[PDB]
């Protein structure tokens, strides 16, 4: 999708663009701003040599899954729990990305509403 | 018997020749055979120097 | 070793347009005062083991019954073994 | 890897039909082979099911992931639309093959030479049949991960491949069922375009070559 | 192996993990490699020991040739053909030596890329820098000489390069 | 193929050729046998409405719009028999065929195998050698003066004679030599 | 030579030629292995128009889809160590401007 | 291939069988030597339809020039035998 | 390598019971595999993680003030 | 009425759509008869030679000799310098040469200018 | 030492034996197709091992 | 170097004192032994050269050409054994004498430490080939052909002599070593431009250059088989060898004087290739293919880079062997059909299978299939030209495609299809022809194993 239709047949300035997002400071919404955590260190992540695109905040569960796969090799369906954990953590990453997109969208909405209200007040 | 003589004259002899050639001639020169460095995961023993890898940062486990 | 067995043709009197769509074709033709001169020649295509047809969905479900029965038996065994 | 298996088996089945029908390739003259020749029938049915990406088959492991990845990437919309339409047309032409080669009344010459009783053909087809049933599952469960998976999707975008496959199945079957009706009409322009391969073989094999060869004799 | 120098061709300490069976099922890989060992590695080793003892029965040596250094083209008179001949031969030998130096560096780079795996972009920076430096030196020395390259042409290229560098330094200092 | 062509095609011949082509393309369009039979009867009914027309002008004016209509609806991918000039196996076995005269270059060791066949071959050679000298005179005396008017050959008329120019026609590698 | 009569007994069946007949100046142009001028079910100009129209339409709409892309309602992927600065190229002695990611 | 070596008797039996299914022509009057135009009172279109039936029956197509002058079952059998090189 | 089967000429061809049983067995195997895989892994076909509704998220955790603070 | 078929150079008019074949006159029939007559004379001549048991060689075909001689060795004696031939020769022999010369000269001048100015990044370019 | 290289090269090398033997007597008998098919099956079974080691 | 020249000279009294029926056996045996002796020159050093004496020297560019020249003569004798059966003893001895003289002149040409000696022998090679073409030629055009093959060459080479003596009046020596060591730049002047043209056109006309190639189809078509072999394999490489030897003094003029020629070659290798698509003659097709390959060699030499020189040397050797083999196959067909027309004898693979295999291998080598040395030279020259300018690849690409086309065309027209019915004088191939094709094709596939032997002195 609906956001495609909203951006392309509605108002382009109403919705964010994915290339330049985010356009607003992180602390504009709330000043708490807790930081994200990383479990796997640089050296162990390099030693597992996962991938450059697989070196995200999801890496510890990926390393555990690879450990299971190497350890219980012939029983190729033994460690399903590790696969579930890795999938769930990827799901949490994706939902965080969706939340960021929604936050940017509504921040732009309020910015445009504030601009329109200020223009109305100036005209009055 | 035909399968035995086939597996002898077709698999065993070429594999003998190739193993001899690789082990005693090709590997005599540097960088001719290069192997991917094996993956190292935390908690691994490591045979060459006998040094263990420390475990990870005990991530909060739930679901 | 080849097939020299002196195969013999069936009787030409066997083939009849009755009970086949060629009969509907003949009736539609007679409605216009026409008649097919070659109707009986193709009757063998609707006569023997070719008489019974299969639908596309039926063709896809070629071995559904036995597979479903085996799946039911296996899942029952799995249920009776896991609950132990 | 998956396409290798099921496409090779499909070609084996087609060649078996061709050899059994005295080197006849046109499907207009091949009729009811579902019951006249059952092993080729079931092998081709399994291959067609695997080609259209039916679940827990060789096709499902690769093609389903292809569609899921193309739906959730920063790509062209036109490319996505063409991928979906191509999947539907894949299901449709598989339906065409099965319907016109196995379902109707026999249309081959009266002297019937149909036979599959040869150990070589049976064994060669059945090995690739076992492959096209199990290799995708085995191999996808054996290979270590190499890309980030698509964990969460909207329900409509998760089933899109199956939806377009079933729509292709149904529309193709409906269009093929009208051939039994007693009516005749001349073909349209779209049918002519589709049958003559977009007229690409004609134009680009008559205009370029000539314009080269003539010069090769005239100027050079 | 002692056949090649380890300093010329460095390799990492090649740490390797130990097997940690997590299930009770016996893997096919260890049985297959044991069978391959018993069936192949033993007869080949026996044949090689026989060959090596036969070689040790008859031993002889060959030597690497050492070449003296001779005056080069810079200290060569204009039409003194003999010293130009010595200088040209020496320059050609130096050219071959430089080519093999670049070959050694490239072999090091390729080995690093293959060995480091998915982390080659970070773990092979040293080899890339070494190859960049040696390639710059080789390109400065020998590039654009032509098919009919000679010591005089290389000297002229070096002379033009040092003239340009001197002019640039003089301009920058007096800026 | 076997028959000698004529100088021109009569209107009857062109009508019959159109009938065969139209029936074949209609069969190609209608896959199923009953539908083909129905529409073939309709086609033959449409064909023989004008069987008894007498004047040449309209008969020539017909069979023209029929050709145009057929070319419009000609089913651009018709069914072709596998051995037909457009089929999938038109010239499949042409490479396999070898002329008879190749056997004249065989080594005597090869000719040691198959002795009866080569004796029969020699008998055929003798027969051809006599019959050709007979046939040349037969054709020279039988042809009209100034040159033949058609590519049709006469048969044998006497007792010991054979049809002129029969060696090539009689001996063909085969339809499928291997 | 492709559209010569297939059935007739040519002295040269492959080339479809007879002994003694005149040979076209461009025989090697038309040998059934090369350009042929056989009639087609559809006229040449209609074929050209349809093919060119299809190709041009596809190129144009590919360009349009490039102008109007498709994506998902998600933010950019976040990578931990300064956008993986060290693992992508390196240059470890420059101390890049740190990038820190937003938890929500 | 596995194609049985069909003989002249097979050709004649098949040709007579296909002709006997033609309801326009009576089964009793027809013979191996019975002419189509005169001995059976058929039409030219009927002759070409019979030729088409033979073409479909035997799986190979007869060119029009040689098909148009094929008027009797015996010469149909002879043409098929000559085309397919039948010994006996 | 096979067995001798004669042509039929307008009758159904002779069939061996071996090919019939093999074909039915393999089709049954395919369907059993499909069913068994689905029962065991229902989630792969239909998904396992629900797709949250973006509009159902409350204003608190998305960082919007009531249009006046900023 | 149906859409008319328009023949082109590479898609010729079908035989059954020629209006000329329906224009039948005694002269046309005589033309076809004498065409078949000369074809039958040539066929008879070729077949007499073809079946002769005594011949053990290649039947020389005057048509092939004429075709090859016309294609190869009969061009210059019939060539006459005309404005059409002169213009086509000048174009097809000189235009491509100067076109490619301009293209390559421009490309190499651009490369040399960049090299002299030094902004080309020839790193790792060792072999040339 | 590390059968990986030996086996991977041995598969490609065994694939070329019938090509060398195509000058021999077996090429003139009817057992050649069976010979080549058996060679391919053996090569497949042999190459199955390095894949297992990779897994 | 005398250990090779003296036996070549002794080949003449050996031939003239032989029996009436033992000329071929003795000539072939002793020519093969001479080639075996010439194989010793292959070993080389990365340093200067093998300077045998003041008169002769050897290099990594001269050695492969000498080996090929010495190896060709037995092949030419084997080819000529057939059609010279009905000749008198004296005429056959004279033919063998002409071949021996041509080999000796080429041998002395390729060593030739001094440039005037190189010119003298390089022009002395012109007489025996002219006699061979105009005396033992089948057609009536041979005489005309000879005139062409003569005058073109002389027109190119007469100014060169002038330039040479002028150089000796200026530099003082024409020995190649002193010329190399005392080389000096050529100022951009009209006099130097004309000296460049005089030095270059003589070797341009023989390669041949596009636009100067009219003599080659005539000479190759009208010549006998041995003449065609020696013209295609060795005589075309004299121009390339001379060009490689002489551009050491033309710098830096060659940087911008090469522009007219390069295009003439870069476009020409297209045009001639297209010509091969529409040809009714086998020998003409092979001649035009030779023209295309030699034009690409001209491009390589004019680029003047080490990779250019290596590619050019490899391509020269490979093309020589391939062209000789193709001419031999065409001659084997001609001796049976007496036509030399592609379309008349068709479907020969059914009648002559082993010769069909030889045709396939010859076409594949001419098609530049990897890893044959034809492709090695092809790719090296293409890479060097791409370094020269990134647009050249386009033309090269086109050439490559067209090459394959006409090559397979020549394979499909003659060997494939249905045999011509009225030709029945096609006897099974003799052992001599099969041995000739084997001796043509085995050295190519043996040379692909050791390419450094044919990459020239810049390897
Ligand atoms: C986003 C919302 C999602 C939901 C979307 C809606 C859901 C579906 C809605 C359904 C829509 C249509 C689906 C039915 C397909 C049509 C079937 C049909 O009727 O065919 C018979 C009919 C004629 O049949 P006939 O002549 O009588 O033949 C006699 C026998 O029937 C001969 O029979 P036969 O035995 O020889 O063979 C039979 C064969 C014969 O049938 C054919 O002839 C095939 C040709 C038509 C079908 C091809 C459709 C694919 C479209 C791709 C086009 C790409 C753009 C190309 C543009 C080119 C521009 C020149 O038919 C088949 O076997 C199957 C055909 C297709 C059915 C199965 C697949 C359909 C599902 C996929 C389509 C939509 C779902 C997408 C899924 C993803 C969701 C988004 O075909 C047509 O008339 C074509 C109709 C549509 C053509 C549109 C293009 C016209 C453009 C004209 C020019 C315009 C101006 C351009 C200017 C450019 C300037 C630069
Ligand atoms: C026939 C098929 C091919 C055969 C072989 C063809 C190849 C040979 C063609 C000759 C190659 C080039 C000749 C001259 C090249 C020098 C560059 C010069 O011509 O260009 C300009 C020269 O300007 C004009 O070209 C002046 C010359 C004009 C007169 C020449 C005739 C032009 C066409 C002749 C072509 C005919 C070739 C065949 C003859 C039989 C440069 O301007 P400028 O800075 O001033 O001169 C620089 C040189 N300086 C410093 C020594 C003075
Ligand atoms: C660029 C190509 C330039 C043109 C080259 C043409 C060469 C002319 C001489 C070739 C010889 C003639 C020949 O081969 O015969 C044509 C022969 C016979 O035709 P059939 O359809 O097979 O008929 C058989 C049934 N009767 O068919 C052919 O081979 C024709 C092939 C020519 C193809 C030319 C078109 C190529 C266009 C390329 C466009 C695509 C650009 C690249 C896209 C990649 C995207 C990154
Ligand atoms: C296949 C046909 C090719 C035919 C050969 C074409 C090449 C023609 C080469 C030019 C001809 C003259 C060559 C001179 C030999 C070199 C000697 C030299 O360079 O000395 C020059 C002399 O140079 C000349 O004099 C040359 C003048 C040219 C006179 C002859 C004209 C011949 C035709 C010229 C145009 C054709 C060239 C291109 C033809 C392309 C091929 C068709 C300097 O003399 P100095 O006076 O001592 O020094 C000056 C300081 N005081
Ligand atoms: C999908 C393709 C569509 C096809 C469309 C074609 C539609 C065709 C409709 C045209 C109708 C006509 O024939 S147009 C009618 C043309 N005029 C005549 O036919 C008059 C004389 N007819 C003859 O002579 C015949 O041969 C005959 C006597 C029948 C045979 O005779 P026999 O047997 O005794 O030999």
């Amino acid at each position: 999708g609906a956001h495609l239709a909203r951006r392309y047949l509605g108002d382009a300035s109403k919705e964010p663009d994915p290339l330049r997002m985010p356009t607003f400071p992180p602390d504009y919404g709330f000043p708490e701003r807790k930081e994200r955590e990383m479990v796997a260190t640089q050296q162990e992540m390099n030693d597992a040599q996962l991938m450059l695109q697989q070196r995200d905040y999801c890496a510890h569960y990926l390393i555990q899954l690879l450990k299971c796969k190497r350890d219980s090799f012939p029983n190729f369906l033994a460690c399903k729990h590790e696969q579930h954990d890795w999938d769930y953590c990827e799901h949490l990453d994706y939902v965080k990305r969706m939340k960021e997109f929604e936050r940017e969208r509504r921040l732009l909405q309020r910015k445009k509403r504030r601009e329109q209200r200020e223009a109305e007040m100036a005209r009055g | 018997y035909r399968h035995s003589i086939f597996a002898v004259t077709h698999v065993l002899i070429p594999v003998w020749i190739i193993h001899y050639y690789l082990k005693y001639h090709v590997t005599a020169k540097p960088y001719t055979v290069v192997e991917r460095k094996p993956r190292i995961f935390p908690g691994d023993t490591i045979l060459e120097t006998g040094e263990v890898i420390p475990l990870m940062k005990e991530f909060p486990d739930q679901h | 070793e080849h097939g020299h067995s002196k195969m013999e043709l069936p009787d030409y009197k066997q083939w009849k347009i009755e009970g086949t769509p060629l009969e509907t074709v003949q009736e539609k033709l007679a409605a216009r005062g026409l008649r097919d001169p070659w109707g009986r020649n193709e009757a063998w295509r609707y006569s023997g083991g070719f008489a019974n047809n299969v639908s596309f969905v039926g063709a896809l479900l070629k071995g559904f019954k036995w597979g479903f029965a085996a799946f039911v038996v296996a899942v029952g065994a799995e249920y009776y073994l896991e609950s132990q | 890897c998956m396409h290798a298996f099921f496409k090779a088996m499909l070609f084996m089945c087609s060649g078996s039909i061709i050899h059994s029908l005295n080197d006849e390739q046109d499907i207009r003259k091949m009729g009811g082979l579902y019951k006249a020749m059952p092993f080729t029938t079931t092998a081709l049915i399994i291959g067609s099911l695997a080609l259209t990406g039916m679940p827990y088959l060789t096709g499902f492991y690769s093609k389903d992931l292809i569609i899921e990845a193309v739906n959730m990437s920063y790509t062209n919309a036109w490319a996505l639309l063409m991928t979906l339409i191509a999947t539907s047309l894949t299901a449709a032409y598989s339906t065409r093959i099965i319907f016109f080669a196995f379902l109707g009344k026999p249309r081959f010459p009266p002297l019937v030479l149909i036979n599959e009783n040869n150990p070589l053909l049976i064994n060669s087809i059945k090995r690739l049949l076992i492959g096209s049933i199990f290799a995708g599952f085995i191999i996808s469960n054996n290979i270590p991960p190499m890309t980030v998976p698509n964990t969460t999707m909207p329900l409509y975008m998760k089933m899109t491949a199956l939806i377009v496959t079933i729509m292709g199945f149904m529309l193709a079957l409906e269009l093929n069922n009208t051939t039994y009706y007693l009516k005749f009409k001349y073909p349209s322009q779209t049918y002519k375009f589709s049958n003559m391969l977009g007229y690409y073989p004609s134009i680009m094999h008559r205009l370029p070559t000539y314009h080269n060869l003539s010069m090769s004799q005239k100027s050079a | 192996p002692d056949s090649w120098d380890k300093d010329v061709y460095p390799e990492p300490p090649r740490r390797t993990p130990a097997p940690a069976p997590q299930t009770s099922l016996p893997n096919p890989v260890t049985y297959l490699t044991k069978i391959f060992d018993l069936l192949v590695d033993r007869p080949v080793t026996l044949a090689r020991e026989f060959i090596e003892q036969q070689h040790a029965k008859n031993r002889y040596y060959y030597y690497h040739r050492e070449f003296r250094r001779v005056p080069d083209i810079t200290e060569c008179e204009e039409k003194d053909i003999l010293c130009m001949f010595e200088a040209e031969m020496q320059w050609r030998r130096d050219y071959k030596v430089d080519q093999e130096i670049v070959n050694i560096i490239q072999e090091r780079l390729k080995a690093c890329q293959q060995r480091e795996g998915e982390s080659y972009r970070q773990n092979c920076a040293k080899e890339l820098e070494q190859f960049t430096q040696v390639s710059k030196a080789f390109q400065d020395r020998y590039s654009d000489l032509g098919a009919h390259y000679s010591a005089r042409k290389c000297l002229a290229k070096q002379k033009q390069r040092m003239l340009a560098e001197r002019k640039a330094a003089k301009e920058a200092a007096a800026a | 193929a076997f028959s000698a062509p004529a100088a021109y095609l009569t209107h009857q011949q062109k009508v019959l050729r159109l009938y065969k082509r139209a029936l074949r393309h209609l069969e190609s369009w209608c896959v199923h046998r009953d539908k083909y039979r129905y529409f073939a009867c309709l086609m033959r009914a449409r064909f023989d409405e004008h069987k008894n027309e007498k004047d040449m002008v309209k008969a020539t004016q017909l069979l023209r719009q029929a050709e145009e209509e057929f070319w419009y609806g000609q089913h651009p991918q018709p069914y072709i028999f596998p051995e037909s000039p457009g089929g999938t196996s038109y010239e499949r076995y042409e490479c396999y065929k070898v002329p008879e005269w190749c056997l004249d270059d065989w080594h005597p060791s090869e000719k040691a195998m198959y002795p009866d066949y080569f004796a029969k071959r020699e008998q055929w050679k003798r027969l051809r050698r006599e019959s050709w000298e007979r046939e040349v005179k037969q054709l020279q005396e039988e042809t009209p003066p100034g040159g033949p008017r058609t590519e049709a050959l006469p048969p044998a008329r006497k007792e010991g004679d054979l049809p002129p120019l029969w060696w090539h026609i009689v001996t063909r590698p085969r339809e499928r030599p291997m | 030579q492709q559209e010569r009569d297939p059935w007739y007994d040519w002295d040269h069946p492959d080339l479809r030629l007879n002994w003694g007949e005149p040979i076209h100046w461009d025989l090697d142009m038309y040998i059934r292995n090369r350009v042929d001028t056989s009639p087609t079910p559809v006229s040449w100009n209609t074929m050209c128009k349809h093919l060119f129209g299809f190709v041009a339409f596809m190129l144009f709409m590919f360009w349009v889809g490039e102008i109007y892309p498709s994506y998902q309602p998600v933010g950019p992927k976040q990578y931990p160590y300064n956008d993986l600065y060290l693992e992508r190229g390196g240059d470890p002695t420059k101390e890049p401007e740190p990038v820190v990611h937003y938890e929500i | 291939s596995d194609a049985p070596p069909l003989t002249l008797e097979a050709i004649k039996d098949r040709v007579l069988y296909v002709l006997k299914l033609y309801d326009k022509i009576d089964p009793e009057k027809l013979s191996v030597n019975s002419h189509f135009m005169k001995d059976l009172g058929l039409d030219s279109l009927d002759q070409v339809e019979i030729i088409m039936a033979m073409e479909d029956e035997f799986g190979f197509e007869i060119p029009d020039i040689d098909a148009e002058k094929l008027m009797c079952p015996q010469e149909i059998v002879d043409y098929i035998a000559d085309k397919k090189d039948v010994y006996e | 390598g096979g067995v001798h089967i004669e042509p039929r000429y307008r009758q159904f061809p002779q069939l061996t019971r071996s090919q019939l049983i093999q074909a039915e067995f393999f089709s049954a195997t395919m369907w059993f595999w499909i069913l068994w895989r689905f029962w065991h892994d229902s989630d792969a076909v239909l998904g396992h993680f629900p797709y949250p509704d973006p509009s159902q998220w409350t204003d608190e955790e998305l960082g919007i003030l009531p249009d006046d603070e900023d | 009425s149906f859409p008319k078929y328009k023949p082109s150079r590479l898609a010729t008019l079908p035989a059954t759509l020629d209006p000329a074949e329906y224009d039948i006159s005694p002269e046309t029939r005589k033309a076809q008869a004498e065409r078949l007559a000369i074809r039958s004379r040539l066929k008879r001549e070729y077949l007499l030679q073809y079946n002769d048991p005594n011949r053990l060689g290649v039947i020389e075909d005057p048509a092939l000799i004429r075709w090859t001689y016309a294609r190869s060795a009969n061009i210059y004696p019939n060539f006459r310098p005309t404005p059409k031939t002169s213009l086509l020769g000048a174009l097809f022999g000189i235009g491509p040469l100067f076109f490619w010369y301009y293209v390559f000269k421009t490309d190499r001048d651009k490369k040399e200018k960049l090299i002299q100015e030094g902004k080309l990044d020839q790193t790792f370019n060792i072999s040339y | 030492m590390n059968p990986f290289a030996s086996l991977t090269l041995t598969t490609l090398t065994i694939l070329t034996i019938p090509i060398m033997m195509s000058n021999s007597n077996i090429y003139k008998t009817n057992l050649y197709p069976n010979y080549v098919k058996t060679t391919v099956s053996y090569a497949f079974t042999l190459s199955l091992v390095p894949l297992l080691m990779f897994m | 170097m005398l250990k090779i020249i003296i036996p070549t000279t002794m080949l003449l009294p050996m031939t003239w004192m032989s029996k009436h029926n033992m000329i071929w056996i003795n000539a072939t045996v002793h020519s093969l032994l001479i080639s075996l002796i010439s194989l010793s020159l292959l070993n080389q050093l990365g340093e200067n050269s093998l300077n045998f004496s003041l008169t002769f020297f050897s290099d990594s560019l001269s050695a492969p050409l000498l080996v090929l020249t010495t190896w060709l003569l037995p092949l030419m004798l084997m080819a000529s054994q057939s059609h010279l059966s009905k000749e008198t003893t004296t005429r056959k001895k004279l033919y063998i004498t002409m071949l021996i003289l041509l080999q000796l002149f080429l041998i002395m040409t390729f060593t030739a430490t001094e440039l005037i000696l190189f010119y003298i022998l390089f022009e002395a090679t012109l007489v025996p080939t002219l006699i061979i073409i105009t005396r033992w030629g089948n057609q009536t055009e041979r005489l005309n052909a000879g005139l062409y093959f003569l005058f073109y060459t002389l027109a190119g080479s007469l100014p060169l002599l002038v330039a040479l003596v002028y150089i000796q009046n200026t530099t003082g020596s024409l020995n190649f070593l002193i010329i190399h060591y005392w080389s000096h730049p050529l100022s951009n002047s009209w006099s130097n431009i004309f000296m460049w043209l005089a030095c270059i056109m003589a070797f341009m006309v023989k390669m041949p250059l596009y636009g100067l190639h009219l003599w080659l189809p005539k000479a190759h078509v009208e010549a006998p088989i041995a003449g065609s072999m020696v013209l295609a394999a060795v005589l075309l490489k004299l121009g390339g060898y001379g060009m490689m030897r002489i551009t050491t003094i033309l710098n830096p003029l060659t940087n911008y004087m090469a522009y007219p020629f390069l295009m003439l070659s870069m476009w020409g290798m297209i045009m001639t290739s297209s010509i091969c698509l529409r040809q009714t003659d086998l020998k003409s097709l092979i001649a035009y293919s030779s023209v295309s390959h030699m034009a690409l060699v001209i491009v390589a030499i004019m680029i003047q880079t080490p990779w250019s020189f290596m590619g050019a040397t490899a391509l020269m050797i490979a093309h020589g062997l391939t062209s000789s083999m193709l001419f031999c196959l065409a001659n084997t067909n001609y001796e049976r059909v007496h036509s030399r027309t592609m379309i008349l004898a068709r479907g020969l693979q059914t009648l002559l299978p082993l010769m069909a295999t030889w045709w396939l291998v010859a076409s594949l080598t001419n098609l530049a299939l990897p890893p044959s040395i034809n492709l090695i030279g092809e790719l090296f020259i293409i890479t060097a030209s791409f370094s020269w300018s990134n647009i050249t690849i386009i033309l090269m690409g086109m050439n490559m495609m067209i090459t394959a086309l006409y090559s397979l065309y020549m394979l499909i027209t003659t060997q494939r299809g249905k045999y011509t019915h009225h030709i029945n004088n096609i006897k099974p191939s003799f052992t001599r022809e099969n041995a000739l094709m084997a001796l043509h094709i085995l050295p190519l596939l043996l040379l692909t194993l050791n390419p450094k032997m044919i990459l020239g002195p810049l390897y």
